[PDB]
């Protein structure tokens, strides 16, 4: 059956933010 | 009278045995009823425990390929405007229109997911809805 | 014949994902005093306070607009190993819908 | 009196859905009621696992394929107790449908007890009603939990007297010692309108049907 | 305690008796009431006792006997009210009833 | 009290 | 007739239980007083029911008078009965190792002859019970109640041979070394039968007890193992 659910990671999680200096020396 | 050691067995095994030994001396009115159509499990307690280690709940999470789709437009257009009626069974939402039509690029095309979604995005403009990022 | 997977997967409440910050339509079918007891499918109500402005056309059977929070009201306490429920959903009324 | 209990009590019997129960009810029409909702996962009881389809955003959905089945179970022994003149007790601490089920189990002529339940109602039954009360044959639990959120003292009570119970049972309730359980909501009105509904018209079938086969037994 | 061909008979012991009150103060069987059967004991046994109840007394057994004793189920055991199991039938049967009425109104000196 | 009476 | 000894009241017979008030009688039911003590005055009495067919309960009682105290516990033991499998109704199914708090019970199925060979509460229970041929050895913390409830517990777990063949779906082949190689099948199951064999499981792994592999050697050499007794 095609309408089962299927295994997978929430896909509605919001990714944790970066901060203001992240990436930045 | 039947037996109260609720613990033991269950109301059947109980009756039935008390019924055998002779303690009763006739069946109880729903004895045949149950004996005709038992149900599919039998009552018997059972103390629930805690799982404890790696010990994990067999209960399944309930996701659909649709999903992604829908997380990504509740990320870019975000929650429509207009309300959902959840009481029409048929009630057909914005992101659900954005979702089928985006199915419909699928089976009909390649399969990119950024382009999917900016020509998805633009026949529904086409179509009249107002989408706003 | 429609089976139970298909049902689920095209329900409008399984269709509808989160159901935080998702505007929905509600039905009053309960009042007491200024407490509306609002059904907007699913499986609790929510219970609002009758608004300071137009109260008069909140009544029975009015239809309304909410912005869903939680769809259940739990919260885990010390020393507990489940959930305790209130039984009520919670949103927020924001009006009438014409 | 050997004629009269072939013909009339264990004819029944011979047939695996005597009084048409299947037709009471679909897949569709439960989903509609919204039979499928739970509570969330962290009110879920272990021993309602096997009855669970799955968590959908931490929200346990009911697997209305087996519920189907446990209700043709219920509903076929509701039906076949009925028609044996059995008495029925239906039972439900949910203050909200109070007077819903006493209403229902007043216009199928069977029992409601919805109120405080005191201690000793059936165990001790001849000292609180008489030496020669007669205790109920089937007890349905529209509720299985009291306002605590622990089991009702009925399911155990009745387990203890040899009662048949019939059960409705949430993610979050107890189903060990429920004769016939039926996983589904409780909460919602729709739901348990239609388990009342369900109930009720299985109950009056299977007596019209009792009168009809004992009217057909004198008269041929 | 008091069976029921008990208080039967006691119930035809009093009619007879009555009839033949009626007899001995010439007044008509038929019409003879429990005032009249009141006044002609006062007159034919006399007692100045202060306690009205110490005073001689002839009046239909179920007046004097209590036999609060009420069958709630018939000869198949079926109780007779739908709430008999809650043990107070008439009370909740009230209750009922009153939440019936305000249900439909929503819908919609003294003591 | 919503189910006052019950 | 005196109980296990001359001032004791354990093994006494009580009679049948009252007629219930339900309306049942129990007049094939024997009472035997296991266990009576004096609560600081009031009296708890251990007492046993059982009508010798498979059929059989305990209770507690407590009461000021001793004879009320009888009373209580036999009426309830009444309405809380066991009934216990009997293989061939003389003996148990298999053998039963239990634990029940700090008594240790180990049961073994013997044939036909065998006697009671038990604690002597034990006697008085199987003969309530209808088990006619068995061993048994008590261990641990000897308390009359724990002994009781372990002994009902472990006697009403034992799965029979029936149950045996419908959960592995094979029959159950009885060898008796009195009837040479013959195979005997006691059970055989009710729905279809597996068409592959049981593991051969060339050593199981077995949880054994020191006290029979001992005795099974010859390394015993208690001094109170296999005295003559009266027939019980
Ligand atoms: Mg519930
Ligand atoms: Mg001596």
């Amino acid at each position: 059956n095609e309408d089962l659910p299927i295994s997978m990671e929430n896909p509605y999680k919001e990714p944790l933010k970066k901060c203001i200096l992240c990436g930045k020396h | 009278a039947g037996s109260r050691l609720e613990t033991v067995g269950s109301i059947f095994s109980r009756t039935r045995d008390l019924v055998r030994a002779g303690v009763l001396k006739e069946k109880p009115l729903w004895f045949d009823v149950y004996d005709a159509f038992p149900p599919l499990r039998e009552p018997v307690f059972q103390r629930p425990r805690v799982r404890y280690g790696k010990a994990k709940a067999p209960i399944q999470d309930i996701w659909y390929h649709e999903d992604r789709i829908r997380a990504k437009f509740y990320s870019v257009y975000g929650s429509g405007q207009r309300a959902f009626d959840l009481f029409n069974p048929n009630f057909k939402s914005t992101c659900q229109r954005f979702v089928e039509k985006y199915t419909e690029l699928q089976k009909l095309g390649e399969t990119d997911e950024e382009k999917l979604f900016v020509e998805t995005g633009k026949a529904l403009l086409a179509e009249g809805v107002i989408l706003r990022r | 014949v429609e089976s139970f997977a298909s049902m689920l997967r095209h329900s409008p409440l399984t269709q509808m994902g989160p159901a935080k910050d998702k505007l929905v339509i509600g039905r009053i079918f309960h009042i007491v005093e200024n407490d509306l007891y609002i059904d907007f499918g699913g499986k609790f109500h929510c219970v609002c306070r009758r608004p300071e402005v137009d109260g008069e056309k909140y009544q029975k059977g009015t239809r309304v607009r909410l912005r869903l929070l939680d769809l259940e009201l739990t919260s885990r306490f010390l020393g507990a190993t489940t959930d305790t429920t209130v039984l009520e959903a919670n949103a927020v009324l924001l009006g009438i819908q014409e | 009196s050997t004629d009269f209990n072939d013909k009339i009590l264990n004819e029944p019997l011979k047939h695996s859905d005597f009084f048409n129960v299947k037709e009471l009810f679909s897949v569709r029409s439960l989903f509609d009621a919204r039979v499928h909702l739970g509570h969330k996962a962290g009110c879920r009881h272990r021993f309602m696992e096997p009855y669970i389809f799955g968590s959908r955003l931490d929200h346990d959905i009911i697997d209305l394929e087996q519920t189907a089945t446990h209700l043709q179970l219920a509903l076929n022994f509701t039906a076949h107790m009925a028609y044996r003149k059995g008495i029925i007790l239906f039972i439900s601490r949910n203050r909200q449908f109070s007077y819903l089920i006493e209403n229902m189990a007043r216009d199928c002529g069977e029992y409601a007890h919805t109120r405080y339940f005191r201690g000793g109602m059936l165990t001790n039954a001849r000292l609180l009603f008489g030496p020669t009360v007669r205790l109920p044959d089937l007890i349905i639990f529209l509720h299985t939990l009291n306002n605590i959120f622990e089991p009702h003292v009925a399911v155990r009570d009745a387990a203890k007297m040899n009662i048949p119970t019939v059960g409705i049972v949430d993610t979050n309730c107890n189903p060990c010692l429920i004769t016939y359980p039926v996983p589904g909501n409780d909460d919602s009105p729709l739901a348990v309108h239609l388990y009342c509904r369900l109930f009720q018209t299985a109950i009056t079938r299977a007596k019209e049907k009792r009168q009809q086969v004992e009217a057909l037994y004198r008269l041929q | 305690t008091y069976t029921e061909d008990f208080i039967k008979k006691q119930i035809e012991e009093f009619n007879i008796g009555k009839r033949h009150l009626a007899n001995m103060m010439g007044e008509d069987p038929e019409t003879f009431t429990q005032e009249d059967i009141d006044r002609a004991i006062a007159y034919l046994f006399p007692s100045g006792l202060f306690e009205k109840r110490a005073r001689p007394v002839m009046k239909h057994p179920e007046q004097i006997f209590p036999r609060q004793r009420a069958i709630q189920w018939g000869e198949d055991g079926r109780p007779f009210h739908y709430l008999f199991y809650t043990g107070k039938q008439s009370y909740y049967s009230l209750m009922h009833d009153v939440y019936g009425m305000l249900l439909n109104l929503e819908k919609h000196g003294s003591r | 009290d919503p189910w006052q009476g019950c | 007739e005196r109980g296990w000894s001359g001032n004791s009241w354990g093994g006494i017979s009580l009679g049948p239980p009252d007629p219930g008030p339900c309306g049942e009688t129990y007049e094939d039911f024997d009472t035997r007083i296991l266990e009576v003590r004096n609560v600081f005055k009031s009296i708890r009495v251990l007492v046993a029911v059982g009508n010798g067919k498979g059929a059989a309960g305990f209770s507690i009682g407590k009461a000021t008078d001793r004879m009320d105290a009888f009373r209580k516990a036999k009426n309830r033991a009444v309405h809380h009965l066991h009934y216990i499998e009997r293989y061939e109704d003389h003996t148990i199914f298999h053998d039963i190792s239990l634990r029940f708090k700090r008594t240790h019970i180990k049961m073994k199925k013997q044939p036909k002859g065998y006697g009671l060979r038990c604690h002597r509460a034990i006697i008085t229970i199987c003969r309530l019970i209808g088990i006619k041929d068995m061993y048994a050895k008590v261990s641990g913390s000897i308390n009359m109640l724990s002994l009781t409830q372990g002994l009902f517990r472990g006697l009403s777990r034992q799965e029979t041979h029936q149950q045996l063949a419908d959960k592995k779906g094979l029959h159950v082949v009885e060898i008796r070394e009195e009837c040479g190689p013959l195979p005997i099948v006691v059970a055989s199951p009710r729905g279809p039968l597996r068409k592959d064999p049981e593991p051969e499981d060339e050593v199981p792994d077995v949880k054994l007890d020191w006290e029979d592999v001992k005795t099974a050697q010859g390394m015993k050499r208690s001094v109170w193992s296999n005295l003559k007794r009266a027939a019980t």
